[PDB]
């Protein structure tokens, strides 16, 4: 079985943020455990909510009173709603389940995890710019001003993954971040194969598609 | 419920064995067993389930991993160093609240050393009418991240007013990537004609620049 | 920095246990910031001669490595004498002894569902047997953390000295055909790291099994009794149970008689049933069914073939 | 330059007791830098890198490669023998070790099969020997007082530190049915003494073997073929198959061991694979039971076609 | 099964010739094993005397060397013994053998054997005294050679082996325990002298 | 090569352990196996194998018999003795043409003591017209066999006249047997009117006679 979030993106100090996690194979009604972690950005994990197919729940003693987790059983989908948001509860979700063991649990699957950056700062899309250059040639695009993260990057709308170096964001001077990605490609292979970037930014519902062409 | 690992950061040869201690507050061992858990956290993903009860294995997992202690020490051993192993490795404890996870052991590979590729891109036309100038210097899979960046524009030295980037390590050959920006007015890139980009680096025995100039 | 460790190791044996002629310890102390370091052996607490032991120093990196071997005799050696290394470090002195390696062993046997007592019983029960224990609490446990249903404890002694639990625990039908997992946890008042037993559905596919059933001709003799083979092949896994009907009634397991499963020559594996007849039976009613209770097969889990 | 190997272990505790888990360590000492491939080896078989470590460092012109082997208590105690195997410039280089007494040895003196008896006109006998320590030279004797056919003496050495004696006589065919019976004996330089194991027809009443051919019905270039050998006693029996007059081999067809039937007797099932050109160059498939009470020729066959 | 009966005894004048013989029954001889002869003296311990291997091959004992040969027949399944210049030494009962090779041999079935008395003396027969009486029995008084069988009609009998008198002649006794209506009888066979009496004890 | 049985003869209660030595005067054995065999000669029949090599058993052989040694030095032992396996045993080497046996070594079993039971009978009436008068004084049940049987002519001591003769364990009553037996010409016979004789034996306390008139 598969664990699918959903309900990310930004928001405000001290608002409402519902996270819902969609599992896929298994009823959420037959007897199983699930979770939800959260990661600090640079920082470790740590366990805050967890619901059993019953009904029984649990708290973190460092978030518990600012949490409201349920579940769905019509959907196969339960939902996290929090109140209270301060600048250190931004943190990537996890939606995982655990496996019981003498009263015991342990994460076995997890998903694909959701980033939720609380902050006052308004929403920014980016702008995409081409990278146009031996035996080998280099080329890229370029994702600069945006704010927040994440941004999913892609080449041939999934067509070249090999040689691909998506660097992670950097904070600009201006406080929004910065993002280069490139891919290393044979140089015989500048003038016969086109090269586009597909950006996507799903906090701002931004997609971009810029062709890189050689510069001569 | 405190809990550390040691070390943060080590470079190992490849084939190597490789240790790891999730030192504890508490005396976990209950009801005649003892419950603590490992994770495997790839670089940008959901971390992976190891170890539970810090001796049997997850199912699926290869037999390079093997987890070892009990009560308060833990000690985590690897067979064969494989390329595929580069992550961030943490331990979670499920014997009292709170659950805590470790500090963390980002474990990188040393290998022999590879020699860096070094590449320039101009700010593209549609930059240069949003009034912002980048010029991008690429660094492509090499070995150590130890380098040193000095950009140039007009024969000039630049400092300060430029941002660097580095990836994280291949799951094939376990090189870097570094990619630096400049940073400047519009004014700055009219007025400019020569870029170059000088990069330090133990691969090469001599340091390498390439340059252009700008509407050519 | 970094203080030293101490390590002894001994010769090893041949593939008869013998032990050579001159046995070989060695005191290792690997991995300390340069300092000052000196070894000194001991027997039983005197040190001893100074010739026996050599001394090597050699120093990688920030850390270094001292190694110290020692070569005795047999008969020095099977004395059964404590050897304790003290390598100091610049005041701080690390021991440690050996001697030569002078029970009973636990061991455990967790069964998985039959196939009769899961698709045609209804009730299918798991045995968590543990034998071998010295005669002075189970606990299970669940994969799902279901309602578990409590399990009977047969605690008898053996006759070698040993004690043997029994544990039957009753599960689900539904729960073992969608793969659930039980696992079983005994303690003992000596026990500091108590062992698991854990099962769970195969691993591997599924296959359904073909059920061919021949009948011997009257061999010259014997004409008031007939032989009757059953080819049960190209099923997966192995788990299977075999029975024969005859006039609408089950016949026990003590009159027919099956092989243990092995693999066929590509995917799957093969049992041979034979059954006994008379001639009052197949008069009666000519007509014998050679049943298999297999977890592949469908929609009860049986396959049958009768034979003439 | 040939390497040189050395197994170390864990050191046991001052008290005589083992330590949590026992590792064995295989020095290779200097040699010429090359491929060097240590394979441990448990029994026989062969292990994984992916649980034991390999370490390699060179100095000067000599290297050394150590590989550790991590062994939990309870395997250790189970007196297998474990071997660092090593391979240098083709020649291999092999060092075993056990765990770690006096102890008897034993011998069994084999049967010859009714197909070297019957069928193949070589009936053989084998007196083997096990768990011996270091000529040795083997005798044979018959009751009868005949000379005895010169025997092919074998000797094989194990990775257990046992020495094995094997010796295979050519016998006669009809002295094993009027009630033969032989007997070894071996002069060792270990022990002055000299063990004895004899051999001879099986005693009891006979009961000939009831041979049943069947085919699996075609359903939709592969058919699969039973057979029923069963009711003989005793258990001695060799079960072949015969195909374009030519011997199939034994590999080839799935064969259990003789076991008890319900009565009196024994039954033996076999499982046999042909192709469709099989069929097509002979349609016949002949399983032939080979045992002593079978008549006349103490063969007892039948054929099927599909 | 396989069992060995010898034949070929009584009184025999010193000097003499004496020709023993032995059946065998169950196997045969020029494909089996080995067969030989073993006598013991009257009282004495036994000696290896003559023996044959199943291709004929023959070997003898110093003892009696030069005055003994054992053959044998391929017809009548059996072998002989052949012996002569009998000194008081050489009377002996003489029994049938055969053995079994091993690398170094040993007799594994025996034969029941006979007794050949080698003298001067005549065949004396059994004069035969019953013994009035609870218990009763017939006396035998002066015979000559040996045995003599003495039956019954055997429970709770005692036969006494045969005095040796100063004459040359042997005298035995024979008792048996009767509770204190029934007529008892004796039945003495002699086999050099054949001689069979019946004799009925009255009180 | 010559065999020195140890002991000639012997006597043990029942269930006991029997040991018979042979001291061989050369050395029979050769790459180590040890070449000696053992019989039992029971009386009334054929001798029969027991086993061979010293030490490997036939079938058909009791289980309870036992044989040990090599090269000179042999020895029987036997796990309990049984009331039915009575005989004589005896060592035989196969190492050198011609085949030797031992002295033999006679295995007597034991029991209670019991006293004798003498009757007396004189010469038949057709016995002393043929010239010898043949007395027997027959005792039957005895234990032990060491016993001594007086003759009295006319109250007067016997001597040299008397044939004794004693017969072996009986198989129902587990007892001996012994025949006072008088050969006196029939001048002799004629000269005495009382005959007597005295049987000394361990189960009576005092010497029981038995007397009759002629
Ligand atoms: C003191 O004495 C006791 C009594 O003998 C010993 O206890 C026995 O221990 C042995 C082994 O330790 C036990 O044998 C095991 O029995 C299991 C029972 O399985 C049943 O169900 C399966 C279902 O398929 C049937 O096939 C099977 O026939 C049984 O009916 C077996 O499953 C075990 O098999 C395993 O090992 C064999 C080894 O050949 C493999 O072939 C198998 O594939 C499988 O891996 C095993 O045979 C026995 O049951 C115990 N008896 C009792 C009464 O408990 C103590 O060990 C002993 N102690 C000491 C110190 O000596
Ligand atoms: C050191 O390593 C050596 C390996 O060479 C060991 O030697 C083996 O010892 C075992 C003893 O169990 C031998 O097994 C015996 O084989 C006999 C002959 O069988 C032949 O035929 C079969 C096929 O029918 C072949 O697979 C087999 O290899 C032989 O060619 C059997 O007759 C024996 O059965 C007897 O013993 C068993 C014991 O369980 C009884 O159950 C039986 O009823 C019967 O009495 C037995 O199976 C094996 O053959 C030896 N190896 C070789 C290569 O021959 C040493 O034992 C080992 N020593 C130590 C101390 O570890």
């Amino acid at each position: 079985v598969q664990l699918v979030e959903s309900g990310g993106g930004l928001v405000q100090p001290g608002g409402s943020l519902r996270l819902s996690c969609a599992v896929s194979g298994y009823s959420i009604t037959s007897g199983y455990s699930w979770n939800w972690i959260r990661q600090a950005p640079g920082k470790g994990l740590e366990w805050v909510a967890s619901i059993t197919y019953d009904g029984s729940t649990n708290y973190n003693p460092s978030v518990k009173g600012r949490i409201t987790i349920s579940r769905d059983d019509s959907k196969n989908t339960f939902y996290l709603q929090m109140n209270s948001l301060r600048a250190e509860d931004t943190a990537v979700y996890y939606c995982a389940r655990g496996s019981h063991y003498f009263g015991h649990w342990h994460f076995a699957v997890w998903g694909q995890g959701t980033l939720v950056t609380v902050s006052s700062a308004s929403t920014k899309g980016p702008s995409v710019f081409p990278l146009a250059p031996g035996g080998t040639a280099a080329l890229g695009c370029l994702v600069k001003d945006y704010f927040p993260e994440p941004v999913t990057v892609s080449w041939n709308s999934g067509a070249l993954t090999s040689g691909v170096h998506t660097f992670p964001a950097v904070l600009q001077s201006s406080g929004l971040y910065s993002l280069s990605s490139v891919v290393t490609v044979p140089s015989s292979s500048l003038g016969t194969q086109t090269y586009i970037c597909n950006v996507n930014h799903k906090p701002s519902n931004t997609k971009v598609d810029k062709k890189v062409e050689p510069k001569s | 419920i405190q809990l550390t690992q040691s070390p943060s950061s080590l470079s190992a040869s490849v084939g190597d064995r490789v240790t790891i201690t999730c030192r504890a507050s508490q005396s976990v061992d209950y009801d005649g067993d003892s419950y603590m858990n490992w994770y495997q956290q790839k670089p940008g993903k959901a971390p992976k389930l190891l170890i539970y009860a810090a001796s049997y294995l997850e199912s699926g997992v290869p037999s390079r991993f093997s987890g070892s202690g009990s009560g308060t020490d833990f000690t985590l051993t690897i067979s064969r160093l494989r390329p595929e192993d580069f992550a961030t490795y943490y331990c979670q404890q499920s014997h009292e609240d709170p659950y805590t996870f470790g500090q963390g052991t980002k474990v990188e590979i040393k290998r022999t050393v590879a020699a860096p590729s070094v590449f320039i891109f101009p700010p593209s036309d549609e930059q240069l009418k949003s009034g912002t100038a980048s010029v991008v210097c690429l660094l492509n899979n090499f070995y150590p991240r130890e380098a040193k960046v000095q950009w140039k524009v007009d024969n000039a030295p630049q400092s300060g007013n430029s941002q660097e980037s580095v990836t994280e390590q291949d799951s094939k050959d376990s090189t870097y990537s570094l990619s630096s920006t400049l940073t400047l007015s519009k004014a700055d890139y009219e007025k400019h004609k020569v870029y170059a980009c000088e990069v330090t680096h133990q691969g090469l025995s001599s340091p390498v620049t390439k340059s252009f100039n700008r509407g050519e | 920095f970094t203080p030293p460790t101490v390590k002894i190791l001994q010769s090893s044996c041949d593939g008869g246990g013998h032990f050579p002629p001159t046995i070989q310890l060695l005191c290792l102390v690997s991995g300390y910031t340069p300092g000052t370091i000196q070894i000194t052996w001991l027997e039983d607490g005197q040190v001893m001669d100074v010739d026996l032991s050599t001394a090597s120093t050699t120093q990688e990196g920030e850390l270094a490595s001292t190694q110290s071997e020692l070569t005795l005799s047999q008969k020095h050696w099977l004395s059964d004498r404590t050897y304790t290394c003290q390598v100091t470090y610049q005041g701080h002195t690390f021991e440690d002894s050996t001697k030569k390696c002078a029970p009973r062993g636990v061991s455990a046997y967790l069964s998985r569902p039959s196939p009769f007592d899961l698709f045609i019983r209804k009730s299918p029960t798991i045995t968590c047997l543990v034998v071998d224990l010295a005669p002075s609490q189970l606990t299970w446990s669940r994969a799902s953390g279901k309602p578990v249903n409590h399990s009977t404890r047969k605690e008898e002694k053996q006759r070698n000295g040993t004690l043997t639990v029994t544990s039957t625990l009753p599960v689900g039908t539904r729960d073992w055909i969608e793969g659930e997992t039980y696992q079983c946890r005994v303690t003992h008042p000596h026990l500091p790291r108590a062992l698991m037993r854990s099962t769970t559905k195969t691993s591997g596919p599924r296959a359904a099994p073909e059920v061919y059933a021949f009948a011997t001709p009257e061999w010259p003799g014997s004409r008031d009794k007939r032989t009757l083979a059953c080819l049960i092949q190209n099923f997966m896994p192995e788990d299977i149970s075999v029975q024969w009907l005859h006039n609408e009634v089950q016949l026990p397991d003590a009159r027919h008689s099956t092989t243990q499963p092995r693999k066929t020559k590509g995917s799957g594996f093969f049992v041979f049933s034979r059954l006994e007849v008379t001639r009052a039976e197949w008069e009666q009613k000519d007509e014998f069914i050679c049943r298999a209770v297999h977890e592949a097969a469908s929609p009860s889990q049986t396959v049958q073939r009768a034979v003439s």
